[PDB]
């Protein structure tokens, strides 16, 4: 029951290099892939995304599990950042630009996170 | 390719359509089964050059372009009656009113 | 649930939006409940190849003045499925609207509704320009022509 | 097959049949045996041959397979040709 201690500096610094990596990522036509996941609709936008999508996640949530230690391991990142991704994918389906544009968001996490310096 | 025409004398305004490689001399057919009067009795005119009978309307600048159903090219009749030869002449249409300051 | 909307079929449909028009278009998506949504706008003459899903109806609107316009020559958009590898076409072009319709266009544009009143016309014309195009209008009409 | 349009001050235009009768107003009055000729005394001429313009631009228009251009009407006219419209139901 010492969950409070927050995760080592050096930890939060490498987690923030990975999501803004993967958040200010621009394809080659100058294009932001990131910004239509930043933020979620509402349940009264879009009921049937949370009729079908179950464990809902955004990048606004996913850097905010960041600052509060809620991930303890690049690992633990990696898990809501692919999680975000298939949800994407299977609410959209493959043929759609959101769906594709989610290939490649994991894409650069992986690459992102890859660059270790250690 | 048509083209859409405007044939004007005095202050008679034929509205009909041709091809651009339609003749001269084919508008002055068309022109004979409307006004009654065949073709050497009429003289085509395109702002003041007479037209020539066995040349496409394209080659005498009438296109798809310039020449469009909502904005007809306009083509000068001139009639001969023997003897005589009139005088081209295409009286103005009436001109609008000023605009209302509401629009300017 | 509404007679003119969006079926919730997951089955996914290329589809190519061409605006043939000299005018900026206003994609409409019509909801599952039958709501119209906007989409992004399109410039005179450009083409964009967009993912739809199948039995979703759209329309397609001047942006600026909400006119209507036609796609592939009729009112209303739906893409079928997709036969092999072949993305459905939408040709956005612009209806032959009455003189009538064209003129109070026209005037409306040069006039601001304030002035409406102010022109100097039969009065049965001022109710003309305020019955100003939109969606919801054409809607009730299209609806219950079906 | 061709018809003549008067304007107010005296402007002749000849259309053909098909096309004038676009206009509502100008159907009830020809063929109402029948009739070759309308006179407007409260239309002018360049109303009426913007009008006749429509007519070409509507024919040839309708149910076309091609790329529909704008009807173009300058601002000094509209007004003319809105009531002119209004008074042709066309
Ligand atoms: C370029 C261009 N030029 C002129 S028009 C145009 C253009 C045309 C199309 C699109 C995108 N395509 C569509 O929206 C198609 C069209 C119609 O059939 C309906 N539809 C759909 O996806 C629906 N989906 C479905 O029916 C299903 F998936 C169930 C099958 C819907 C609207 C999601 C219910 C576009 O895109 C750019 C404009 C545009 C369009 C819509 C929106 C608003 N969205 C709504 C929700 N959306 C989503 C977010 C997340 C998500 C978010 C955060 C974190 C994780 C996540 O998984 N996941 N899925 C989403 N659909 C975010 C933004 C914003 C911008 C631009």
């Amino acid at each position: 029951a010492e969950k409070l201690s927050p995760n080592p500096p050096k930890l939060t610094k490498q987690m923030n290099a990975i999501i803004d990596t993967v958040i200010n990522y621009k394809d080659s036509s100058g294009r932001q892939l990131s910004e239509v996941f930043i933020q979620l609709p509402s349940r009264k936008e879009l009921p049937e995304y949370y009729e079908l999508i179950r464990k809902p996640v955004d990048f606004k949530k996913i850097k905010e599990r960041i600052r509060n230690h809620k991930y303890r391991s690049l690992g633990d990142l990696e898990k809501d950042v692919m999680l975000l991704c298939h949800n994407a994918q299977t609410f959209n389906l493959e043929g759609s630009q959101i769906y594709e544009d989610s290939i490649v968001l994991q894409s650069v996490f992986k690459s992102a996170r890859q660059k270790i310096a250690k | 390719m048509d083209v859409f025409l405007m044939i004007r004398r005095h202050k008679t305004t034929i509205f009909t359509d041709a091809k651009e490689s339609s003749t001269v001399f084919e508008l002055k057919r068309i022109v004979e089964g409307i006004l009654k009067r065949p073709p050497d009795e009429q003289r085509l005119y395109k702002d003041d050059q007479l037209l020539d009978d066995g040349k496409t309307l394209g080659e005498c600048g009438f296109t798809s372009q310039t020449a469009r159903p909502q904005a007809p090219a306009t083509v000068g009749l001139a009639f001969r009656a023997d003897d005589t030869f009139e005088a081209l002449c295409i009286e103005p249409f009436s001109s609008p009113p000023e605009l209302p300051d509401v629009m300017k | 649930r509404p007679v003119l909307r969006s079926v919730n079929s997951r089955e996914p449909s290329q589809v190519i939006f061409c605006n043939r028009s000299p005018r900026v278009v206003l994609p409409v998506w019509l909801n599952f409940d039958g709501e119209p949504q906007p989409y992004p706008t399109l410039p005179p003459g450009t083409g964009r190849r967009i993912h739809s899903y199948r039995g979703h109806l759209w329309l397609f609107r001047d942006a600026g003045t909400h006119d209507g316009l036609l796609v592939n020559q009729t009112e209303l958009f739906v893409p079928s499925l997709n036969v092999d590898g072949q993305p459905i076409f939408a040709n956005i072009t612009l209806p032959v609207y009455t003189l009538k319709e064209r003129c109070l266009q026209v005037v409306r544009s040069l006039v601001k509704p304030e002035n409406y009143r102010r022109l100097d016309i039969v009065r049965s014309l001022y109710e003309d320009l305020e019955d100003h195009p939109n969606v919801q209008k054409d809607l009730e009409r299209l609806t219950q022509e079906r | 097959m061709y018809v003549k349009l008067i304007s107010s001050d005296g402007h002749e235009f000849i259309v053909k049949r098909e096309h004038a009768l676009t206009s509502g107003t100008i159907k009830a009055m020809l063929s109402g045996n029948e009739t070759n000729e309308v006179n407007f005394r409260e239309i002018p001429s360049h109303v009426l041959s913007k009008v006749c313009m429509y007519f070409t631009y509507k024919v040839r228009y309708t149910n076309s397979s091609t790329e529909i251009p704008e009807f173009p009407i300058a601002p000094e006219i509209a007004l003319e040709l809105l009531m002119a419209a209004n008074f042709l139901d066309c």
